């Protein structure tokens, strides 16, 4: 799964079997890293216009 | 009807869900037109049945009985003159409805004015009524109360011309 | 059903009476009109192509 | 009910908006939705396409 | 235009993304039947009312401002001449008090 953005600490209650979050957009909104099994949040790095 | 059509159709999400939210956007949108123009008030006004409006005639508005669609001769004049997954909403309102709209609009302001538009419905001779709205436009009552069958003939004969121009021109 | 227009009223037509209001009832209503919509922007290659 | 107009123009709006943002997870006809999947599964010629 | 009767004077109050209006209008209420003329007969003179409507309350003849029902005693002041009797169709005798 490739994608940019910042990974925070996260407080979903993940079950156990569920691995990733989705949006309405279908973009990641949270991950399951491999090694650790903890879940990291996926926020969009900042952006607007100027 | 084609099965393989709708499976790649529904690779392009929801253009199917914007296009009939719109159209059903206009397809109350014509009724609420409709409203606004015409269910502007919420009493079914009825002209008495003797017709002694002080030599005014208003025949050619009011609705012809004798005709089973209960429109007037001008009405029905111009109902005369105006001639794959589609489909054709038929309106809220009826021809029938508001036809009956129009007759209450016309027997409210033939016996009450412009009263029946700001609150109840008070009745007025309608030469008075003709010379409030004398008054309205800078002229004095008199001049209406002597001149009233003048005016009355004048505003037949207009009428009548209305009808026969608009009967005349395509 | 079929729904009635309005509720029927005749009024008491006749060519040397009037009706003269004795009263009068102070009334208040309220218009809503909507007047701006909330500005939006859509940065065009962003959203097509992140 | 009292204050329907304000609130239809807020919600056409906001659902315009979610139309727009539901419309990424479309493909069009492609092998997928997510530009990242197909940039890093095909070579430039067919990802191109 | 503003509101349903004789507009009287608006509220604007702010709303999210809209106005609303508070529409004070004036509705007539508690109306009352009459008898009406055109116009008086007195001494060959045709009366007119100036600013109001000639009312009858049955046996007497006022004259009342069109929207409140205010009778007054038909003078000469509140009434004005034009022409006689003879061309005004409906028009009833009484008398004018000259005040
Ligand atoms: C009001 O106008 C109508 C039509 O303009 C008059 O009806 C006509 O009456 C005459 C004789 O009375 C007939 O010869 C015509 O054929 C009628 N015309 C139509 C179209 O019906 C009516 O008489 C007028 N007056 C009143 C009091 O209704
Ligand atoms: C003025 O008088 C007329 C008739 O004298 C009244 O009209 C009648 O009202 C009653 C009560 O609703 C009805 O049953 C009759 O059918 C009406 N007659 C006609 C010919 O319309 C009228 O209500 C009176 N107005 C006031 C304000 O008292
Ligand atoms: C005109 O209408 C008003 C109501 O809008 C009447 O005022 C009421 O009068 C009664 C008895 O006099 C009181 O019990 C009410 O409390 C009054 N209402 C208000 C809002 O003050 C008034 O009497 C009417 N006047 C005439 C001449 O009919
Ligand atoms: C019409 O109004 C006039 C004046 O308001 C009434 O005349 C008065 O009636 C009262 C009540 O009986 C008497 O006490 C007065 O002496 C009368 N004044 C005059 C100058 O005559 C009249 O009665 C009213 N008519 C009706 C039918 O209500
Ligand atoms: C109003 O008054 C006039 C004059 O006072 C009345 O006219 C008179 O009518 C009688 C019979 O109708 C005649 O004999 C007189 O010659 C008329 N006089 C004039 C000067 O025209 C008139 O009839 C009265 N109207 C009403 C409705 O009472
Ligand atoms: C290796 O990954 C597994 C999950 O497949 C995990 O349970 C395990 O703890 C990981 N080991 C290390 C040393 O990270
Ligand atoms: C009103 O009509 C009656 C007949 O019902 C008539 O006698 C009277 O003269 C008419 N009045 C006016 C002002 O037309």
């Amino acid at each position: 799964l490739t994608g940019t953005g910042v990974l925070t600490e996260s407080n979903k209650k993940f079950l156990p079997f569920q691995q990733f979050g989705r949006d309405i957009a279908d973009t990641t909104d949270a991950v399951r890293d491999p090694q650790t099994l903890e879940i990291l949040d996926i926020t969009p790095c900042s952006f607007g216009g100027v | 009807d084609s099965t393989e059509c709708s499976n790649l159709l529904l690779q392009y999400g929801s253009f199917c869900t914007q296009l009939n939210r719109a159209l059903t956007g206009i397809a109350v949108e014509q009724d609420k037109n409709t409203q606004e123009v015409f269910a502007q008030v919420k009493q079914i006004y009825k002209t008495p049945p003797i017709k002694d409006f002080g030599g005014f005639n208003f025949s050619q508005i009011l609705p012809d009985p004798s005709k089973p669609s209960k429109r007037s001769p001008i009405e029905d004049l111009l109902f005369n003159k105006v001639t794959n997954g589609l489909t054709v909403l038929p309106p809220l309102l009826t021809d029938e409805m508001i036809a009956q709209y129009t007759s209450a609009l016309l027997a409210g302001t033939i016996t009450s004015g412009w009263t029946f538009g700001a609150g109840p419905a008070l009745q007025i001779p309608f030469p008075m009524q003709m010379a409030y709205r004398f008054n309205g436009i800078g002229v004095t009552q008199n001049v209406l109360y002597e001149n009233q069958k003048l005016i009355a003939n004048q505003f037949n004969s207009a009428i009548g011309k209305i009808q026969d121009s608009l009967s005349s021109t395509p | 059903y079929t729904m009635s227009l309005g509720a029927e009223n005749s009024v008491a037509y006749s060519n040397n009476s009037i009706a003269i209001p004795t009263n009068f009832t102070i009334s208040v209503t309220t218009e809503i009109l909507p007047v701006s919509m909330t500005k939006t922007s859509v940065d065009c290659t962003m959203y097509i192509c992140g | 009910s009292a204050l329907g107009k304000l609130q239809d123009v807020v919600n056409q709006n906001a659902q315009a908006l979610n139309t727009l943002v539901k419309q990424l997870s479309s493909n069009f006809g492609a092998i997928s939705s997510v530009l990242n999947d197909i940039l890093s599964r095909l070579d430039p010629p067919e990802a191109e396409v | 235009f503003c509101g349903k009767g004789y507009h009287l004077m608006s509220f604007p109050q702010s709303a999210p993304h809209g106005v609303v209006f508070l529409h004070v209008t004036y509705v007539p209420a508690q109306e009352k039947n009459f008898t009406t003329a055109p116009a008086i007969c007195h001494d060959g003179k045709a009366h007119f009312p100036r600013e109001g409507v000639f009312v009858s309350n049955g046996t007497h003849w006022f004259v009342t401002q069109r929207n409140f029902y205010e009778p007054q005693i038909i003078t000469t002041d509140n009434t004005f001449v034009s022409g006689n009797c003879d061309v005004v169709i409906g028009i009833v005798n009484n008398t004018v008090y000259d005040p």
